[PDB]
RNA sequence: GAGCUCCGGCUAAUUGUGUGCCAGCAGCCGCGGGAAUACACAAGGGGCCAGUUUAAGGUUAAAACAAGGCAACGGUGUUUAAAAACUGGAAAUGC
RNA sequence: AAAGUGUACUUUAUAAAGUCAUUGUAUUGCUUACAAAUAACUAGGCAGUUGGGUCGGCUGCUAUACUAUAGCGCCCCAAGCCUGAUAAUUAGCUAGGCGUAACAG
RNA sequence: CAUAGGGUUUGGUUUUUGCCCAGCCUUUAGCUUAGCGUUAAGCUUAUACAUGCUAGCCUAAAAGACGGCGCACAGGUGCAUAUUUUGUAAGCAUGUAAAAUA
């Protein structure tokens, strides 16, 4: 999306739009802010984020 | 012609640093007292030189100023092997921009030409 | 009003002219690296029968 | 810095003035269009047209410029001389001379020294 | 100057509406050197069918609302829209038969070859009507 | 520096302070005297040096020297103060300009009478 | 002709008398402890001149875009890294 | 229009004129873009807030452009808009002008 | 019409960094000062103000503005204002539209 865009690409009009290029842009604000945690902690959640086919 | 340099020089002795500007004849010498009572010894009558540097020491200076006039280019060096003629011309130097606004003059009109 | 006139007709030849040469250009580039493409593919079909041997 | 001014007023009208432009006691003066309700030495101009040194010289005579070109294309778009313009125009045969009313009050006696107290002072 | 512009779309997420973004350069005189810098634009779009990543052409226009006063004018570019019907029929392909090593190979030589044959006439073409 | 760094501010003029900030940059400030006393310089030196503590019109309080042999100076009394920095007391960097309101200038002086506020003797 | 200021060095211009780390001078380095061209006075001399000498501001005597350092002192514990800037590369599999 | 018009006003054995009142081909214009000091020991800001539809937005008296600045205001509808934003400190701006070889200040 | 350096850090030398001085421009303070002509100018307070003055002229439905024209011009200041402004550039439909000249 680069600098000046706020959602993802080939979005259409009636598609539904989201929040998580939002996250990844503006990512100093400290509504996104979480706590320190293990490394597993922190790297299982984003794994499952991007593969839709585990459980 | 006995009097300035053929070209700008830009000499580096060992923490010195020395600059030597031609300037045309009759406008003057402008440097330092030392350099100017060298320039009298020599013979040199229009020229700007520029020293900056580590120059507590009095001796490198000298030295940098020495070597710096020995490392001009002649026009008659090596002609023969160019099968030109080498002639001199008459051209006038230029000033900056900035020179000519703050003055409230111009230049020359081979460049004004539109 | 005259001299807009021809004014326009010039920009439109220059801007012709300009089309056909950047065209030509395209042309070459697009050209030569085809030919090394054939070259390299040459060159894979003589390694495929040599590995086909050591299968 | 001192564009000239383009359009037209809407509500005033445009004149040729004279501007001050002397010293202490040596007049000289500037023609230009300007508005006619305006400071005297306002910067809002339309063009400056002509110059005019009143005092003589060794030659026993003024000295007055004015562009010829120019001066036609103001008064056709309606620019009104003033009353000292006019005498300038009409000796210089520009325009006809404008004739003046016929005047009763006597005059001063006391025109060159009245505004002067340094002379007053001798007196 | 802002009379047209070319750009990117961002956000078609208002009716008859879009945000397009610029991108410029300002000159710095005391460091001699051009500085980038980019823009959001709203324009209006009659159609209310844009896509977000489309390259589109605005025009100066005359004011329609607080933040609107651009026309889109044209599209150069029409981003890509996944489409899931259409990539299963090429995976179903991909998968119907496989090829060695040389067949492969031999296949892919046959078909650069065909497509230089087809560039050279074309710039033969060309330099014709050069 | 990089392009970048040069654009996002990288560089900062360099802030230099004054040598007399009481003055609020004026060339002078009037002050009452409130203590007269006097003091030892810092080594290698040795004498009694005049010194006095005034209160600018400002409300600041500084220490001020008396140049000069002897002079008149009490408490509750008006005084003009100047920059200058004497070198060998510690913390006295202004100075007391003698032959206005209340300090009277050096008795018998015959050289340099207007740093010390001394009139020419018309006998 | 008339005043103001200065005469150890940077910086053009010296002798005498008084004082004795006292009185005082001082933009910087510094002078004064009984033999002071630096303090006070007299004479002589230098500079500017109906002006002259302090104090306080702007700018220059390259703060470094033309043009400074991390080698006197400063590079941060390491790695991962969808903004920005710059910009093509030699990766994966098997006993 | 440095003009025309009048059951109008003023001066004349000398008269040309001015004064007052009224009249213009649409009868006095809105909008957008770029640049311009510090500032993160200011990180979230906005709900008429972002966009869409009906209605209103007067001072008449050429004809069309399907209503021809605008959340400028009411009602209704959809959730969007900004993010070195928002909040602070300091200053009237342009420019002549003063220093500098220039750049800069 | 075009770029000048010097002093200082006390075993010596080299090297790095800091400090001070020489120019031009602008206001006050000390001492001192005859006259005439003239250029450019009034650099702290949007602190409080005695007194005089700065915008009036003309005409008349019964000797009088109530009517006409000006005060929409000049002169003063920089409180507020970081953009509401300032400095620039760009945009805004039509053969100006009717009528037998049959
Ligand atoms: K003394
Ligand atoms: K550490
Ligand atoms: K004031
Ligand atoms: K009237
Ligand atoms: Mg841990
Ligand atoms: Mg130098
Ligand atoms: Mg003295
Ligand atoms: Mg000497
Ligand atoms: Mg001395
Ligand atoms: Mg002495
Ligand atoms: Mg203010
Ligand atoms: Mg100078
Ligand atoms: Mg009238």
């Amino acid at each position: 999306p680069g600098x000046x865009x706020x959602x993802x690409x080939x979005x259409x009009x009636x598609x539904x739009x989201x929040x998580x290029x939002x996250x990844x842009x503006x990512x100093x604000x400290x509504x996104x802010x979480x706590x320190x945690x293990x490394x597993x902690x922190x790297x299982x959640x984003x794994x499952x984020x991007x593969x839709x086919x585990x459980x | 012609r006995g009097h300035t340099v053929y070209h700008h020089v830009e000499h580096h002795f060992q923490r010195v640093k020395v600059t030597l500007s031609p300037r045309t004849s009759g406008w003057g010498l402008r440097c330092s007292n030392l350099f100017y009572e060298l320039c009298s010894l020599a013979g040199i009558r229009d020229l700007t030189v520029d020293v900056s540097g580590a120059t507590r020491n009095k001796f490198f200076v000298a030295k940098a100023f020495f070597d710096a006039l020995q490392k001009q280019t002649a026009p008659h060096d090596g002609v023969e092997g160019t099968g030109v003629y080498v002639k001199e011309v008459v051209r006038r130097p230029v000033v900056n921009l900035g020179t000519y606004r703050n003055n409230g003059t111009l230049p020359p009109k081979e460049y004004l030409a539109t | 009003e005259v001299a807009a006139e021809q004014a326009k007709v010039a920009f439109a030849e220059q801007k012709a002219a300009a089309e056909h040469v950047r065209r030509q250009a395209a042309l070459e580039e697009l050209l030569r690296k085809t030919e090394i493409e054939c070259q390299l593919a040459m060159v894979r079909v003589g390694r495929a029968q040599k590995a086909e041997e050591t299968g | 810095m001192n564009n000239l001014l383009t359009q037209l007023p809407k509500h005033d009208l445009l004149k040729i003035k004279l501007v001050r432009w002397g010293f202490n006691k040596k007049p000289f003066y500037v023609l230009s269009v300007m508005k006619r309700r305006q400071a005297r030495n306002s910067g809002n101009r339309y063009e400056d047209i002509g110059w005019w040194d009143p005092s003589p010289h060794q030659d026993g005579n003024s000295h007055f410029g004015i562009k010829f070109d120019r001066v036609k294309y103001w008064l056709s778009q309606g620019a009104v001389p003033t009353e000292k313009v006019y005498g300038l125009f009409g000796q210089a045969g520009i325009i006809p001379q404008k004739p003046a009313p016929p005047k009763y009050k006597p005059a001063d006696g006391n025109a060159d020294t009245k505004w002067r107290p340094e002379l007053q002072k001798n007196l | 100057g802002g009379f047209e512009f070319v750009g990117k779309v961002v956000s078609n997420r208002m009716q008859k509406g879009v945000v397009v973004a610029v991108n410029y350069v300002v000159w710095i005189p005391k460091y001699k050197v051009y500085e980038r810098r980019t823009a959001r634009h709203m324009a209006h779009d009659e159609g209310n069918s844009c896509v977000i990543g489309d390259i589109v052409r605005i025009q100066q226009h005359r004011k329609l609302s607080k933040n609107k006063a651009y026309v889109v004018v044209s599209t150069l570019k029409h981003a890509d829209v996944y489409n899931a019907k259409q990539a299963a029929v090429l995976n179903t392909e991909r998968s119907q038969n496989k090829l060695g090593r040389v067949e492969y190979a031999e296949s892919r030589l046959s078909e650069v070859q065909q497509r230089l044959l087809k560039l050279r006439e074309m710039y033969q073409k060309e330099l014709a009507l050069n | 520096l990089t392009v970048g760094q040069l654009l996002r501010g990288g560089r900062t003029k360099k802030v230099r302070r004054s040598k007399s900030p009481a003055l609020e940059q004026c060339p002078y400030k009037k002050g009452i005297c409130l203590r007269v006393y006097t003091t030892a310089p810092k080594k290698p030196n040795s004498a009694n040096r005049k010194v006095c503590k005034v209160q600018l019109s400002n409300g600041y309080k500084v220490l001020a020297y008396i140049p000069g042999e002897g002079h008149n100076l009490q408490e509750h009394s008006i005084v003009l103060v100047r920059g200058g920095r004497t070198k060998d007391l510690p913390g006295v960097k202004y100075k007391v300009i003698r032959g206005k309101y209340d300090c009277a200038g050096v008795k018998g002086r015959k050289t340099s009478r207007s740093k010390y506020g001394v009139k020419r003797p018309k006998e």
